[PDB]
């Protein structure tokens, strides 16, 4: 359990959000 | 009791336990064996 809850504590910090041809579908899909 | 955190303090596992007792919706306690089982210790009490 504390494991679980540090690596958890660890991984929600580290997703918060900070205050040619081929471009066409790499912008639409990829880069997007 | 329910998750893989871990609480600071185990008022608040007590809590949680509360909590999930309470969830059973009284009146279970008016089932037969529960009667029974209070006259069967009342009698078994005064027979003593």
């Amino acid at each position: 359990s504390e494991s679980v809850s540090l690596i958890t504590k660890i991984l929600s910090d580290l997703e918060l959000n900070i205050t040619t041809v081929l471009d066409k579908f790499f912008q639409n899909e990829t880069q997007k | 009791f329910m998750s893989r955190i871990v609480y600071k303090h185990y008022r608040s596992l007590i809590s949680e336990v509360t909590t999930c007792f309470f969830l059973f919706e009284k009146g279970l306690h008016g089932n037969m064996n529960e009667e029974a089982k209070i006259h069967l210790e009342t009698v078994e009490w005064a027979l003593k």
